[PDB]
């Protein structure tokens, strides 16, 4: 019993950190793209009507 | 459209193999519903021993899923439901006299210490087993925790406080058309088909007993409201069904399903009351019937969310379950149970076996041919429209 | 006491003014923070 | 109708190339800025016509001259312009 | 039974069995800085640009035991590097000081809240001090 | 005064125009995607290869050829899901202003819309509190 | 006030849809 739970506590640390990492890449891609739009809004001299 | 057939060795198919992802959180079986209730969570770490023994462990990666947050349980219950469970305690229960008679509480589900952070557990794996799945990492994602399938949007009902598989098909329709939902307990799957009955998108399909019983729900003519008619699917049985009638009525209907609703995200709850020797259910089956369930479940290859239920003799609960996890790695176990810290609730020989009584069957050939004709007639408005190219779900 | 009205929204206009206007190397300093937090995350 | 719509749009897009090249100037390169007649359109004369067709036939060939001559005052006017007649011809195009 | 014990127990229940409300929850003092997440003080730590180490969660403080200090955080976070971590009282005390030494005049802290709040949704706009 | 309907009227115009933006860009990506479908196919069946296997070398000389071969059709994608995405939002908030106006005039009225006093049923609620508060009083 | 009622099949496109007064006035208030 020691030895199974041993190895689940190793498995458990692996899945947590590659998830960090995974969404922070995410998370700086996103608010990458968002600048941009962000950026070009402010490029428009007339806007739509509706 | 039945015929009857004998009870053929269940056997793992070697073409395809899962990657089995299993959660197990070491608080569960620390809560308690009360003296003589007949609901005992320690069953699931039970069912954790003898995974540990049999050095089943091996092939599969066990992990702690957090617990699920006040607003994610609120996706579909109410505020104030929630809030009477996160601030009820069986200290003060004489202050919410009120909200105890308004939500259902007091008999059949009271209040214990730890009630939120049990339903926290429940609801966590769920949805942490619905997103990994979406991630692409696991084919399979067992949490035995949940399955709480009898509880109201709004109401405690029948030994469920909070309704996780509802959270878990939340989440995996984020990336998913249609899902089914497999409920083989020995009661009606009311909570999961009251929540999507004006839908088309999930497709719930119940296995139970029709009668004086209990819920009192799910006839064969309660087939969807709305835009959800046909996506309701109800088989109601009688006494004493055993393993061969079983199969031979529970095959048909997932196959037709399959190649007709075409789903591409199977949940299957996997409720142990429709065990023989169970203390509340009444069917006849052994743990070899109960188990070709989920071999046939899986022989399909799309993915499966397979969680726990009902089952009120814990003993074969765990060893069903330890058996059913045992199939999903493609492996027959072994009938001589390994030494474990349970080495008693195995009387009288200490095997991996569940076995059946000798009570009388009272299904025949002419109400099942019935039943599944009617029902394979109600599943064929439930296609898709010919030009809607898919992605081989 | 309007003054201190005046003040503020005079203040709260030349942030925005000088956002405006240096909006264009406001704009390569997010750009080069994000190269570096995807290059080191790596 | 999905004629006049569709080549309303497509000058749209041409005159908002072109204002956004004006935008981002010095107050001097505005005032000697003339664009020659055709403005990148391989079929230019769709643009007049638009333009006609929106104004007038009387009306519009001052002002397609008076942005031949003046394309950094007088195609901010004549761009907000186009964007009221798109949505408009649209919504008489559902209406019919 | 005997007059004492009887308001003793009393008080007990009447202080420990209560309508969990929101509204009681025990909130900390502003003032004091350990009670901040430990996020919070490295993010402090980190913008005012400070000179302290980051702090032990509460995980490698009681991993600190004759038993626990032959694991991989202690034998990482206690021979000689630069790294050392060290305990939240230490950089909590720190982030105080720098609060309470350092000091603002308002003309400039109002103005550059409501620009802050009336911006909280944009992704482009500006950073005070980055 | 009278009511002349304008949410409905509005809001009929919103539904009627809410189809027809969507399709053009659809077909837009579907004109995209006629490009990547010699190339997606043997890239996944290469990329799932190189992840379950002295030639291996040539394999990723060959899925880097085919990525950078596929780069640019995946800049065209969202660029035009996010000139979709303006669009569609410009057409909800249209439709959410008409619908807000709707139900903040009358014309649906706030008797057919948030139902009755009193409700044949209901009685069994009333029972039910009027003890749990009588016996509180008792 | 010249309204110019003439044929229209569609009506006429709506007027496109600073002030830190209450703000400074919590404030003032706190
Ligand atoms: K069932
Ligand atoms: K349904
Ligand atoms: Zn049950």
């Amino acid at each position: 019993e020691t030895i199974a739970t041993r190895t689940f506590i190793h498995q458990d640390f692996h899945k947590k950190v590659t998830d960090l990492r995974a969404r922070l890449l995410n998370r700086t891609t996103q608010t990458w793209y968002d600048i941009n739009k962000e950026r070009r809004d402010m490029d428009i001299v007339i806007p739509d009507v509706n | 459209v039945y015929e009857a057939t004998p009870f053929d060795p269940i056997t793992v198919k070697p073409s395809d193999k899962r990657r089995v992802a299993y959660f197990y959180d070491a608080d569960v079986g620390n809560y308690a519903y009360g003296a003589g209730h007949p609901m005992k969570p320690h069953r699931i770490r039970m069912a954790h021993s003898l995974i540990m023994n049999y050095g089943l462990y091996k092939k599969m990666e066990i992990y702690r899923a957090k617990p699920a947050t006040k607003q994610e349980m609120c996706q579909f219950h109410t505020d104030e439901y929630i809030d009477f469970l996160s601030r009820v305690t069986p200290d003060n229960l004489e202050m919410f006299k009120r909200e105890s008679v308004k939500f259902n509480v007091g008999d059949d589900c009271p209040v214990f210490d730890g009630l939120y952070e049990y339903c926290s557990i429940s609801g966590g794996g769920s949805m942490e087993g619905a997103a990994r799945l979406n991630r692409g990492k696991c084919d399979v994602a067992v949490n035995y925790a949940g399955g709480l399938h009898h509880a109201k949007k709004s109401e405690a009902s029948g030994f469920c406080y909070l309704n996780d598989i509802v959270l878990g098909i939340i989440e995996l329709l984020r990336y998913h058309p249609r899902v089914l939902y497999i409920d083989i307990d020995v009661h009606h799957g009311d909570g999961v088909e009251e929540a999507f009955y004006t839908t088309d998108r999930v497709m719930t399909c119940s296995f139970h007993k029709y009668g004086e019983f209990f819920p009192g729900t799910g006839e064969l003519r309660d087939i969807g409201v709305g835009a959800g008619k046909n996506y309701a699917v109800n088989v109601p049985l009688r006494d004493g069904i055993d393993d061969a009638t079983y199969r031979s009525v529970f095959e048909p209907v997932i196959k037709k399903i399959m190649e007709w609703y075409q789903p591409s995200a199977v949940v299957l709850q996997c409720g142990g009351d429709s065990l023989s020797g169970d203390r509340l259910g009444c069917f006849n089956l052994s743990m070899e019937g109960h188990a070709n369930c989920v071999n046939y479940v899986k022989s399909f290859g799309i993915p499966m969310m397979v969680v726990g239920g009902g089952g009120y003799t814990m003993r074969n609960v765990a060893r069903t379950w330890c058996f059913e996890t045992g199939l999903l790695n493609n492996v027959v176990l072994d009938k001589d149970l390994p030494y474990n810290e349970y080495y008693e609730y195995y009387g009288p020989d200490y095997k991996l076996s569940v076995r059946p009584s000798n009570m009388f069957n009272v299904n025949t050939p002419e109400y099942l041919d019935k039943v599944m004709t009617n029902i394979f007639a109600n599943l064929e408005n439930t296609k898709y429209a010919p030009s809607v190219q898919l992605n081989h779900t | 006491k309007d003054k201190r009205r005046f003040n503020i929204e005079s203040k709260v206009n030349k942030i925005y003014q000088n956002f405006y206007s240096e909006r264009d190397n406001q704009y390569k300093d997010r750009l080069t923070a994000l190269q570096t937090d995807l290059t080191s995350l790596h | 109708y999905d004629f006049y719509i569709e080549s309303n749009l497509r000058t749209i897009q041409c005159l908002e190339t072109i204002v956004n090249k004006i935008e981002n100037m010095t107050e001097n390169e505005k005032a000697n800025f003339k664009l020659p007649p055709g403005l990148g359109h391989t079929s230019m004369t769709i643009y007049k016509k638009v333009i006609r067709k929106v104004y007038d036939k009387e009306r519009g060939f001052e002002i397609i001259d008076a942005l031949h001559e003046h394309p950094a005052v007088t195609a901010p006017v004549v761009l907000k312009r186009l964007k009221q007649k798109d949505e408009e011809w649209r919504r008489a195009q559902r209406e019919w | 039974l005997t007059a004492a014990q009887q308001q003793y127990i009393k008080n007990l229940i009447e202080t420990h069995i209560t309508d969990n409300h929101p509204d009681l929850r025990p909130k900390s003092h502003p003032m004091d800085f350990e009670e901040y997440t430990d996020a919070f003080l490295r993010r402090y730590k980190d913008h005012f640009q400070l000179d302290v180490p980051d702090n032990l969660t509460l995980q490698g403080y009681l991993l600190g035991s004759k038993l626990g200090a032959k694991t991989y955080s202690y034998k990482r976070n206690t021979q000689g590097q630069h790294d050392k971590r060290i305990h939240k009282r230490d950089l909590a005390n720190v982030v105080r000081r720098h609060f309470d030494e350092h000091s603002i005049k308002e003309t400039d802290c109002i103005p550059q809240f409501i620009y802050k709040v009336k911006n909280q949704k944009k992704k482009f706009k500006m950073e005070f001090r980055g | 005064p009278a009511n002349l309907f304008p949410g409905l009227n509005d809001i009929t115009d919103v539904l009627e125009e809410f189809p027809l933006a969507t399709s053009r860009y659809l077909t837009l990506l579907h004109e995209i995607d006629a490009k990547c479908v010699h190339s997606m196919p043997n890239l996944n069946e290469r990329i799932d290869k190189f992840l379950k296997k002295q030639t291996q070398v040539r394999l990723l000389n060959n899925i880097n050829k085919i990525y950078e071969e596929l780069m640019p059709s995946l800049e065209e994608k969202m660029h035009v899901s996010s000139i979709m995405l303006d669009n569609l939002d410009r057409l909800t908030s249209r439709l959410e202003l008409a619908y807000e106006v709707a139900i903040k005039n009358t014309e649906i009225p706030r008797g057919l819309r948030l139902g009755v006093d009193n409700h044949p049923a209901m009685h069994l609620h009333h029972e039910l509190m009027e003890k749990i508060e009588s016996k509180s009083n008792s | 006030i010249p309204v110019r009622p003439e044929i229209d099949l569609d009506p006429s496109i709506v007027p496109v849809v600073i002030s830190l007064n209450e703000e400074v006035t919590f404030f003032e208030k706190a």
